[PDB]
């Protein structure tokens, strides 16, 4: 299959990037209580 | 069977017992002395 | 700490220390001498002397081929061998 | 060096973090293909 | 390789079907 | 007072004491081997 | 008893002069080049 | 806490915490089963390394 | 009783502490200085390197060095007792054998002094955290002297126990493993030479960040053995870095711990690194480069330039330094530049 | 006010400022900032240096292809050596390029800044009124970096010899070196491979003393690195019950109660074994090369023994055949 | 490209002699008590 | 330049996932004031 | 669904980040390399 | 490509320098 070179690195860090993003903004209030 | 090196061996074997026998036996003499 | 072992400056500066000792320490110095002298330190660790590395014709080294029937090598070497 | 007040704090729930991560799952679902060419 | 990029989305996406269910912020009537 | 002479350190103390100059003196000895 | 100075210097002297003849010995000695 | 079907079932194996033989015990039975132990690897890795010989014994691919 | 009386003696105080531990440590431990100090006096290590091994064949300090059995034997333990020697002390210490014996009494040794590291700390109700640093070493000596070797042909391309015997050993890695050029090796210097300025710099930091509480020029007795005073200012510290270095190690239960890790961390990476010269899985590699090397003979890196270097130590090295294989090599095929 | 300078004067020796920059400072702060700029990018992009004597160009720049290893920015060519070639004596920008003038730049620089630094080392030390014998600590590496720099190269005529700029540069100055004088069996670099290697093991002894008789202020589920605050009056550790172990672990005289001793040997074993080796090249600087034991060793016949050295030796050669390969227009390596 | 020549030894000389009248208006104060 | 297929991915996620780890568990406890 | 009560907190400082991150982006900068053969 | 890769690194490691000193958590005299 000759495909495109980045498409790794392209949708890889589409999801983990942003992703990131919601789960650092959630466990960064869920410890407002200190728990988590 | 018995050959020439399993028979080297046993004999290693009681040379180990010796050394560690000799030592732990004067071990228990000095501390015994105490 | 508590330490209470039998003190060392006492004996190092001991008068028994140098008797005992003076006579014994060259003992060892002269017994190590004479194990190198009458040259039984070479037959004692198989250490080959000067006179005898290579034989006298052969230019090749004397190795060990194989390690169960290497008791023989050895010789059948030291044997050709002066 | 003295504090400015405006530091409110910073807001993303339990919930709204399952779509947000639903969100992306999914365009990532469907660009990825577009994305390989 | 890519088809394993599909699944792995296909696949992570199911457990946030998991979580977003099972261990979502419950109805509290107040 | 009255410390032994056999002390556990001086067994130590000695198995080396004996043989370095047992080998000193038998390396002094070399220096000369030549041939 | 004996100073402990007078003993350390003598015992120095030793590990010079005995030290000091295996400079020698590497000269003339079996490992020379000669 | 919270018992259940299993949870009663299982209790005694999980009950005796602390119990325990007193003072030494079986011990020896155990170091003489320990140091027995020994000679078993030793004898082994000596046949492996191919220090211990027997026959109809020399470690190799050859072996039908 | 029967035990505690055994315990009770050896293990109080005495000086020279001897405990549970030292009956393996001592033994072992002596036997191994012992071991490798024969051999450089009077044992010979011809029969398996066609090359002289002690001060009574003629060889020096740094000439001196306990052999490596041949490549005839390969891993056996080469027993004194054993098929191969059968308890000829002069053939056995002709066949190299102390090695195995140096090396494996040693390996032990260490066991043995971790463990009174353990003992003496657990008695002293201290943190054993020493004994766990000195993996350090162990991980080193038991991946460099039994694994790397155990991995390879024979015990024989297992280090030296030399003095330059022991250079020889740089040197053929780097010219056959290129290790030089190996991440896992690196973080080893990164840590032994990142961890020695570590060193001498908390060391002298601290020197100097001594509050005088002494009188006149003498601040070595000052310092009071007896009680709790923070010697050296860790205010007069960090106010320094911070502003020389920009840094500041505020806190001394991390620094006097950060200099714990440094070192023992690298050291691991050593030893996995040549846990990998083993199965000479070895990081010479570096295609990217490689693969441009074949056509485009007009670019050269480094790394490509030092390559070569390991090329020549092959090709020159080999046929003496592995005897057994009676390597032949004909004036012609040696790779040299233009001129010598 | 009288003159503006004066609050210049002020500034420059602010005892306060978060950094620190003596009158030192005033030289070290640029001469580095200039020495990295021109630096960082030499390596991210810089054309080929015909370093050796002819005209092989050896690239250096990860631009050019490097990857972070074989990235270095290489020498001045041996067509300058010792010659001063700063960016106007050469015509256009591309000659001092291409015949490697960063190097110059950048080494002289930074090698030069360095020192500077050593004396804003200690004028720290002097505006805050602590014992200085810091200073001196720092010697050891920059007279290191100054020995691979600026020694040998005036020992060896070129700064074509000088511990190339990048990492797989080193090793290669390395792996030469060895070659031409047999370094490693050198009484000097011994000293000096031995305190890095002591002080890389003290740093890990004072650093598990420490932790290991640190005291008491912690539960488990909290960290007992926190048991401390900055500005303590009395030490974190108990002394005491360390010495009590470590002295007692094998011999309990050969242990240190005097934490102002001990804190000492750290700093001068690794400070001065360093100096040793720092000499140690700039001793084979001018080719008081390490010993040789080549044929040292003999039987009667005069059939030649090999020492464990003629192996060292032996690869040795395979060292000095190859390395520069075709400039070498003659039999003896006399550079 | 002379000019660079001089360019920066101004650059230099500035600074040397910055460096100079600094440490020259002597430093034996700018300590712990002027002293 | 021939080089591996999986430099991005692979440099490139050693980077960003254990990092984003260390972000998340600091804004984790940066806020247990609320405050970040 | 009763509260298990080992539910501590977790720890990593304004610094303990600064160095956690100096730790990988430099393998990350070390191994890069190697990761590209 | 991959010298990108290199620079990227090398600079956000430049900035890591940045906030490390300049925004870190400062010594408390307590
Ligand atoms: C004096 C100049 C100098 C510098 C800057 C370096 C730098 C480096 N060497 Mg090195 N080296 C040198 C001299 C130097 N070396 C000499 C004279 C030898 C002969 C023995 C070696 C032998 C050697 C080996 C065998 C190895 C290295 C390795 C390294 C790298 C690992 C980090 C390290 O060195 O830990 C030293 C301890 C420290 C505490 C250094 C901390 C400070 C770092 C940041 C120094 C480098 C920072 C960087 C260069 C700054 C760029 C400039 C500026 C614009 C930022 C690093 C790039 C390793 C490597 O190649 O990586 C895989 C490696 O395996 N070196
Ligand atoms: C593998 C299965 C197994 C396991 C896990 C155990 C575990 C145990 N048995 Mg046990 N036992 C077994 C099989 C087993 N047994 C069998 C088959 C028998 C014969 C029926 C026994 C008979 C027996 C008796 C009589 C006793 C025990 C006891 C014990 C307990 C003693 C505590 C202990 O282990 O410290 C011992 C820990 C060590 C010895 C660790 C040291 C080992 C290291 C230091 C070796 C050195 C490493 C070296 C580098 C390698 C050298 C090899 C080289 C030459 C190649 C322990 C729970 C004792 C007990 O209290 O029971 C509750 C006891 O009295 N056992
Ligand atoms: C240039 C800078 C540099 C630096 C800083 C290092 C640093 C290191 N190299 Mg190295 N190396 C270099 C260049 C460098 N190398 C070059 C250019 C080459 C050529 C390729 C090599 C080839 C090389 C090899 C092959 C190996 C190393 C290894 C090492 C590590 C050794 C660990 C150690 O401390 O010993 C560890 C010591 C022991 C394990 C034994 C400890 C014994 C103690 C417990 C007791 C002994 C003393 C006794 C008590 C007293 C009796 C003595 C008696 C004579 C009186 C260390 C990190 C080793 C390593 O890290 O492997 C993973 C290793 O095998 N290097
Ligand atoms: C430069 C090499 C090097 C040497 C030779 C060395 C030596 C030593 N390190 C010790 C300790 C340590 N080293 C430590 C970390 C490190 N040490 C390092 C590197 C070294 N450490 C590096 C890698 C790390 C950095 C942290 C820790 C912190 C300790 C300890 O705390 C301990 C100490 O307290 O020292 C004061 C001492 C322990 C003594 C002992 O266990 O004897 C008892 C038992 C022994 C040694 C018998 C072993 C017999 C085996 C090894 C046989 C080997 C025989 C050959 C190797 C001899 C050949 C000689 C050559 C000339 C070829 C001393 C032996
Ligand atoms: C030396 C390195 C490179 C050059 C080499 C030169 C060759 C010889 C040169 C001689 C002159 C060097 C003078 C150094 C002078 C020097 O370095 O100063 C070190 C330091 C000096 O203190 P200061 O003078 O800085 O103190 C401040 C006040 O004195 C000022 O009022 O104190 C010492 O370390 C004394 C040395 C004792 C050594 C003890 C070491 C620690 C533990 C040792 C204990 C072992 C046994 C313990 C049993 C319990
Ligand atoms: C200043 C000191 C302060 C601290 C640093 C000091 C560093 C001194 C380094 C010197 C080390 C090497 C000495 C020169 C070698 C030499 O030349 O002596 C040789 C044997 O040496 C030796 O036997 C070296 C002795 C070292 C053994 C240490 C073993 C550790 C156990 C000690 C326990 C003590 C209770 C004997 O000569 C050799 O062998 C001769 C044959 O008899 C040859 O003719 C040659 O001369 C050949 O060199
Ligand atoms: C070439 C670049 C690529 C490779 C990276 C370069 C390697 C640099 C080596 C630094 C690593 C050692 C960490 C220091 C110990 C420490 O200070 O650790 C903390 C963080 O400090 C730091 O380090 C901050 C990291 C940034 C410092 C580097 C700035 C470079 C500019 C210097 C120019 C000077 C003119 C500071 O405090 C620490 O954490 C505190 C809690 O906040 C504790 O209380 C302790 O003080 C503990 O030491
Ligand atoms: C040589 C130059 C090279 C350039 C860089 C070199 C710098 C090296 C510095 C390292 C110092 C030695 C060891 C540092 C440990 C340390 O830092 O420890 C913690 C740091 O956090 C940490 O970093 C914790 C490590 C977590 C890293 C997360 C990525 C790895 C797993 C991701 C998996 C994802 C699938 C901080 O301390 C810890 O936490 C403290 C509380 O803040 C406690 O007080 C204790 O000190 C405890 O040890
Ligand atoms: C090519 C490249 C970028 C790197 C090469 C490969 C690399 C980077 C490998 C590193 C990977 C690893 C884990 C290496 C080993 C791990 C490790 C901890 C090594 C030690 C080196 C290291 C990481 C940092 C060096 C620390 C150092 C030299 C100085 C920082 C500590 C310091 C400033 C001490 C002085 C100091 C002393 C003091 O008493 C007080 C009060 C203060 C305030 C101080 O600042
Ligand atoms: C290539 C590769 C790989 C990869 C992997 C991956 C990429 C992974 C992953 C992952 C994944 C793939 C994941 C996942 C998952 C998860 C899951 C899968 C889960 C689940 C869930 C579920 C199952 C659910 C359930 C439910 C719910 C939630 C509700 C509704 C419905 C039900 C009830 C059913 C491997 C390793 C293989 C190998 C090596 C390489
Ligand atoms: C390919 C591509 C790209 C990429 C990019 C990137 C990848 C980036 C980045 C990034 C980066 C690259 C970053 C960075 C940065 C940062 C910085 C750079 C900073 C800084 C800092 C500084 C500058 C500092 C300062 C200081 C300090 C900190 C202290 C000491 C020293 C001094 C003072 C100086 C681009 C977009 C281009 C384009 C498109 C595509
Ligand atoms: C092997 C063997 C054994 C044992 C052994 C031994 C007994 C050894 C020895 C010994 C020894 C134990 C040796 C050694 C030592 C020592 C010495 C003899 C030393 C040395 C030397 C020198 C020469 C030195 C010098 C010096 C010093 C001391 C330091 C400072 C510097 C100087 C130079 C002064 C066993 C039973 C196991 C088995 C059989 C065989
Ligand atoms: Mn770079 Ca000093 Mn070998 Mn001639 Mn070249
Ligand atoms: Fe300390």
């Amino acid at each position: 299959m000759e495909v495109n070179q980045l498409g790794f690195i392209a949708t890889a860090l589409f999801v983990l990037v942003p992703s990131v993003f919601l789960i650092i903004l959630y466990v960064q209030t869920e410890s407002q209580q200190k728990s988590s | 069977t018995i050959t020439p090196s399993l028979k080297g061996f046993f004999i290693g074997l009681l040379s180990g017992a010796v050394v560690l026998g000799l030592t732990f036996a004067v071990l228990i003499a000095i501390s015994q002395i105490d | 700490g508590t330490t209470g072992e039998r003190p060392f400056s006492d004996i190092i500066t001991s008068v028994r220390y140098w008797v005992i000792h003076s006579i014994t320490i060259p003992a060892l110095f002269i017994a190590g001498w004479l194990f190198v002298s009458t040259g039984l330190a070479y037959d004692v660790f198989g250490t080959p002397r000067p006179d005898s590395y290579y034989a006298q014709e052969q230019r090749s080294i004397p190795l060990v081929t194989d390690r169960f029937e290497a008791k023989q090598q050895v010789e059948t070497f030291l044997e050709q061998l002066k | 060096m003295e504090p400015n007040p405006n530091r409110q704090p910073v807001e993303l729930n339990r919930t709204s973090l399952y779509l947000g991560l639903l969100l992306i799952l999914v365009l990532a679902l469907l660009f990825s293909s577009y994305f390989f060419n | 390789m890519e088809t394993i990029t599909y699944v792995f989305i296909f696949a992570c996406i199911i457990a946030l079907f998991f979580f977003a269910i099972f261990f979502r912020e419950p109805p509290r009537i107040t | 007072v009255s410390y032994p002479i056999f002390t556990v350190r001086w067994v130590a103390v000695h198995t080396l004491a004996v043989p370095t100059i047992f080998f000193l003196g038998a390396i002094a000895a070399m220096q000369f081997i030549q041939r | 008893r004996i100073p402990l100075w007078i003993v350390a210097t003598v015992a120095g002297m030793g590990v010079i002069v005995i030290v000091g003849l295996f400079f020698y010995g590497a000269y003339a000695g079996l490992g020379s080049s000669l | 806490a919270r018992r259940t079907w299993l949870g009663d079932i299982l209790r005694p194996l999980n009950s005796e915490y602390g119990k325990v033989a007193p003072g030494w015990g079986t011990t020896p039975l155990m170091a003489v089963f320990m140091g027995l132990f020994l000679v078993f690897l030793l004898i082994i890795l000596e046949i492996y390394n191919s220090t211990l010989i027997l026959d109809g014994v020399n470690v190799s691919w050859k072996a039908l | 009783g029967w035990f505690d009386i055994l315990d009770d003696w050896l293990k109080r105080d005495r000086f020279v502490f001897v405990g549970w531990s030292g009956i393996l440590l001592f033994p072992c431990a002596y036997l191994a200085l012992g071991g490798w100090l024969t051999g450089t006096t009077f044992v010979t290590s011809w029969y398996t390197h066609g090359l002289a091994s002690s001060y009574l064949e003629g060889c020096n300090f740094l000439t001196v060095a306990v052999s490596t059995p041949a490549n005839s034997m390969g891993h056996s333990l080469l027993l004194l007792w054993g098929p191969e020697a059968q308890g000829d002390f002069t053939r056995w210490c002709q066949l190299g054998g102390l090695w195995t014996f140096i090396a494996l009494h040693g390996a032990f040794g260490l066991i043995g002094f971790m463990l009174r590291q353990f003992e003496i700390a657990r008695l002293v109700g201290v943190r054993p955290y020493n004994a766990i640093a000195f993996s350090a070493p162990i991980a080193v000596f038991v991946s460099v002297f039994l694994i790397y070797p155990l991995g390879q042909s024979s015990w024989f391309f297992a280090p030296s126990f030399g003095v330059a015997a022991i250079f020889r050993f740089l040197l053929f890695f780097q010219g056959f493993h290129n290790w030089t050029l190996n991440p896992f090796h690196m973080m080893g210097v990164a840590g032994v030479l990142g961890g020695a300025l570590l060193c001498a710099i908390h060391g002298a930091t601290v020197e100097n960040t001594l509050f005088q509480d002494g009188e006149g020029a003498s601040t070595f007795r000052a310092f009071n053995p007896t009680q709790a005073e923070e010697t050296y200012s860790m205010v007069t510290a960090n106010r320094f870095w911070s502003q020389i270095f920009g840094i500041a190690f505020s806190n001394k239960r991390w620094l006097h711990f950060f200099m714990l890790f440094v070192p023992v961390t690298g050291l691991w990476m050593s030893a996995i690194g040549v846990v990998g010269l083993a199965l000479n899985l070895r990081s010479y590699d570096f295609i990217s480069q490689e693969i441009r090397a074949a056509e485009d003979p007009e670019f050269e890196t480094f790394y490509t330039k030092n390559l070569l270097l390991n090329e020549g130590i092959r090709a020159w090295m080999a046929p003496q330094d592995q005897p057994h294989e009676n390597f032949v090599f004909p004036e012609e095929v040696l790779p040299r530049g233009n001129a010598l | 006010s009288a003159n503006l300078w004066e609050r210049f004067c002020n500034w420059v020796t602010s005892t306060d400022n978060r950094l620190y920059v003596g009158w030192f400072g005033v030289i070290m702060i640029p001469t580095l900032l200039a020495a990295t700029i021109c630096f960082v990018i030499a390596f991210i992009a810089a054309p080929p240096v015909d370093i050796d004597g002819i005209r092989e160009p050896v690239s250096g720049s990860l631009l050019y292809g490097n990857n972070i290893i074989t990235g270095a920015v290489v020498p001045s060519s041996n067509a300058i050596g010792l010659h001063f070639y700063p960016i106007w004596e050469a015509a256009s920008l591309d000659e001092w390029l291409y015949n490697g003038g960063p190097y110059q730049l950048i080494i002289f620089h930074f090698l030069l800044g360095a020192s500077c630094y050593m004396g804003r080392q200690w004028e720290l030390s002097y505006r805050l009124g602590m014992r200085p014998w810091i200073c001196v600590a720092y010697s050891a590496p920059l007279a290191s970096a100054f020995a691979v720099f600026l020694i040998y190269p005036i020992g060896q005529g070129s700064f074509s010899d000088g511990m190339p700029l990048g990492i797989s540069g080193t090793f290669n100055f390395m792996i030469v070196f060895q070659a031409e004088h047999n370094i490693l069996m050198h009484p000097f670099h011994q000293l000096g491979v031995a305190g890095v290697f002591g002080g890389a093991l003290f740093c890990a002894m004072h650093g598990s003393l420490v932790t290991s008789s640190l005291i008491r202020e912690t539960t488990e589920t909290e960290s007992a690195n926190y048991g401390y605050k900055f500005g303590q009056e009395e030490e974190t550790y108990n002394i005491v019950a360390a010495h009590g172990y470590f002295g007692r672990l094998i011999f309990q005289y050969a242990s240190f109660n005097n934490s102002r001793s001990l804190h000492f040997f750290l700093a001068a074993w690794r400070v001065v074994g360093v100096w040793f080796a720092a000499l140690g090249i700039s001793t084979m600087a001018f080719n008081l090369n390490g010993f040789n034991f080549n044929h040292s060793v003999i039987d009667a016949k005069g059939n030649v023994i090999n020492t464990w050295a003629d192996i060292i030796n032996r690869a040795n050669l395979g060292m000095e055949v190859m390395h520069e390969r075709n400039a070498h227009n003659f039999p003896l390596d006399l550079a | 490209m002379e000019t660079l020549k001089i360019t920066v030894y101004i650059v230099v000389t500035f600074f040397v002699l910055l460096f100079v009248f600094g440490f020259l208006s002597g430093d034996p104060a700018r300590n712990p008590k002027r002293k």
